[PDB]
């Protein structure tokens, strides 16, 4: 199935796991970060039926399953479900045995330390991986984009990291991590759709609202003007097909939900939005750094695909920035996946083959070693 | 591109032909209740004489 | 005497009782659920004549008997008469004493507990069966049909069950058990035929009407067009031969009686009818489980032989159902006998041999054990 | 009956409508949200009779009526029936009507907005109300309870809202709406009473089982210990008198129905129960809010009349809550009536006299005005 003894890459978020091998430009498969379990009483004998479902299995049989996500707000807490997702990911779909391949995993630098320690431990103790390396999603985004400098807004499912990097160096005092992500936008949409008469509360219903957002939503370049017409006419409405033949029609809610990115107060968060975080990450850096960060704002991850987002962000930051200065956004088509690609790039660089924790150093030190060896 | 849909078709045919199979099992292991009987008749072929009993 | 100690299988309804051995595809014999008793003074002596008759004996000698049915709306109200029926069914006719074989009986999943408990008690205490298992009728319908997913609507003589099952699991919150059944259709026909000039009130008369229904009645997929002609012309009437040589003809009443399954008000019942209960069994399930239940309406039990019932049950559901969605009725030849056949299938599964109540566990726990071990 | 143009207050649910005039601390009368219709053909003449019956008329003549409820989960689906109920409520029994009085309505914060738009149109165009306001049920519960802060569990008939309020302000990001209410608890009870041999299907029967729940059921502080005894002994059983002189004897079903509040899985709902739901409304608020919401768990609406609810809720929240913290519960005798009572308080507060929509603003803007002027 694979023709090289290369590194493996797995970007594990609170939404989905993107997994494949180092040297490619795409994951072999994307496995949702889900372990599903039946919530109903069985009645038929000898008709199979599993006790639990993993990844794509969990979504395929979801009609009667409650679906749980092992990762919350950027970190892994249900380490047991992570090991099952990984076993499936590696052995059934990537068709690899990590014992024979070094593995690269990712996190955000302002996430809690336990995440990198448990991810490292699972790969060394249950998979016997010869080596490990936990990467920075912002680093991977800059490699994928062809940059050494910029502000990376990685749009996670859990959290948004917001980090300035200059000439390959971290500028950590200027990181503005924000507790606003794709799962919060999804929760907001469940509540706004309730206002319109469509109640979405169960797992199947929650998965649908996420799917509605992905297909119907946008941010808009100008929220107030967009709402002035969206709130006044059916001409800005779009219908979504619910998987039972019924439809839901959504109007200004189509953008009011993504608007939370610019207005986090919509979900109860105290924040001025993603353009404030971008701005402060530049502003808190020295003036001989700022010129290069203004010219290199980097969009990575999901939400970066919303209509109006690259143009809106450039407008929102140039509005806060000084005049004369050029404010620019980098937003490649390798959207929602460029961080995976960055994983592939880093994992396969010759400059990175000395960065690995080996299964010698790990066995001698234990998982706390990841804090000294990765970043 | 050729293996995944193949596997899905194998699973679907397995479930359908397997419910067919478990029921056809019951059909084949026991085909006696779907049979019949000869239902012979005595018919009293003796319309040349009568009986001994007082009622006759 | 048998090749193997397989379970005896018997489906005890409010109408018919059917039995045979596990592993075959048909019951050996069918009996009405009847115990008969003379309603006349005997005058001749040495005529044989029993104090009570069972099953086919009761029906065959019915000219001077009053006939009683021990089962009503799916449950046993007279266990003494069922004891007589089981002895006749299993030992006199299949020629197997339950003492040497496990016995598989059946009941609806929302069938009152006293009935599943009494069936367990009698087979263990009066027949000394070595093991018991009371099957879910919907499960057996699915086993006989070759389905794991669908709505089992068993429209029998007793009760219509309406249960959604997905991937071998029940969705109990969506079961619409309804007290509308084939026995009511028979009594309605006795009354409507009275209106036509052919009164029916006695046991013999009821058995004639049940025979008329079974040979002459139908549902009509489009009853409005069917009655517009049937109620206007003799060309739509069908003749029936009564036991004494009389002839009765029936016109729109021929389908108006079965129509009660869709129009329950004809017998004074407050109900939506069987097509709406099928609809709600589907509609009350999660949206990722309805797309499969709409495509799998599973017909089972008796009354399913009326021409037009499958098409009439698919058209009405389609009318209630969302557009785009495919609505499909499954109505196999294993109709009316599907529960018995499914019983045979369940009994022979290797995985089902772990489901039996033994005649050890039974005495230690008592008959309430049926709820710990069966369902 | 009245000598002043006081505001009228109506609390309209899927159960009953509580109604009376502002300034009172109780409704003047209760009007079941019912329209009854005969399900039988009339034979006698000179019998009076109605084409349709409402409220208490509908219940008093219910022996031959089918009884329908116009409201589902807080939404009016049949407003023509609500206008008949309201006409009776106002002109026949309360002897007050919107025509000469301003009117306050009670609603949940996420009640579909279209529902307020229609009620607004009806009171202004059918009943000619000079002014309107639609108030939050949680607000009304807090005024009635003597609080400005707390989690209000408004326990409706078809839905429970669960909204945290602090210092008079909504904390909407922490609303944990649950599709579980008093009407669903009734469904569980009738299914388990069906298992005991007492099916409840038709209208008269539906009303009886609701009445059984209200008079016999309770939650208790400890379900498992209550069941260990109730499932073992007749000393925990109670016989309820049915309308025809027969009785139903109920054991642990007496508490299993109410228990669905703590165990929603009993009716097929994917939920951890009202104490977890209350816990999350507190726990998702900022930590300097949390202490005041833990000290103010407010029970309101219906089902809170179940014995042991104050203790069951306080103990479960305390178990979920951080240690040291004091968890307190409010469960006043103004239960079930506190939403209506709060409506009276709010309608009459001097601070609220300018909060009314006049029938000037209404016609200039139309019914959608409620979305801008009320909430």
């Amino acid at each position: 199935d694979e023709d090289e003894t290369t590194a493996l890459v797995c970007d594990n978020g609170s939404g989905l796991v993107k997994a494949g091998f180092a040297g490619d430009d795409a994951p072999r498969a994307v496995f949702p970060s889900i372990v599903g379990r039946p919530r109903h009483q069985g009645v038929m004998v000898g008709m199979g039926q599993k006790d639990s479902y993993v990844g794509d299995e969990a979504q395929s049989k979801r009609g009667i399953l409650t679906l749980k996500y092992p990762i919350e707000h950027g970190i892994i807490t249900n380490w047991d479900d992570m090991e099952k997702i990984w076993h499936h990911t590696f052995y059934n779909e990537l068709r690899v045995a990590p014992e024979e391949h070094p593995t690269l995993l990712t996190e955000a630098p302002l996430n809690p330390k336990a995440n990198r320690e448990k991810m490292t431990q699972i790969m060394f103790e249950t998979f016997n991986v010869p080596a490990m390396y936990v990467a920075i999603q912002a680093v991977l985004s800059l490699y994928a984009s062809g940059r050494t400098t910029g502000i990376v807004l990685d749009s996670g499912d859990g959290v948004t990291h917001n980090v300035p990097i200059y000439e390959g160096y971290a500028l950590p005092h200027a990181i503005m991590r924000l507790d606003l992500a794709g799962r919060d936008l999804t929760d907001y949409l469940m509540k706004i759709l309730t206002e319109r008469g469509y109640s979405f509360v169960t797992t199947a219903e929650r998965e649908i609202v996420r799917d509605i957002k992905e297909k119907l939503c946008y941010v808009a370049l100008d929220f107030e003007n967009e709402m002035a017409t969206a709130a006044s006419s059916s001409s800005l409405e779009k219908s979504y097909e619910l998987p039972d033949g019924q439809v839901i029609t959504i109007g200004n809610e189509r953008f009011r939900c993504p608007e939370t990115l610019f207005q986090p107060s919509f979900i109860g968060m105290e924040s001025a939005g993603i353009h404030e975080t971008t701005y402060n990450s530049i502003m808190k850096c020295d003036i001989d750094i700022r010129k290069d960060l203004y010219a290199n704002n980097v969009m990575s991850g999901g939400t970066t695909m919303y209509p109006g987002i690259a143009d809106r962000m450039q407008k929102e930051i140039t509005a806060l920035a000084p005049s004369t200065m050029k404010i620019k956004i980098i937003a490649p088509p390798e959207r929602k996946y460029s961080v995976w690609i960055g994983g592939s790039i880093l994992a396969s660089l010759s400059t990175f083959q000395q960065m690995w924790i080996t299964k010698q150093e790990y066995d001698e030190a234990g998982p706390s070693i990841v804090h000294r060896k990765c970043f | 591109m050729q293996a995944l849909l193949g596997a899905r078709a194998k699973e679907s045919l397995d479930l359908r032909a397997h419910l067919k199979q478990v029921k056809k099992e019951d059909t084949e292991k026991e085909n006696r209740e779907v049979g019949d009987w000869r239902k012979n008749i005595d018919a009293l072929s003796g319309m040349e004489g009568r009986k001994k009993k007082f009622e006759s």
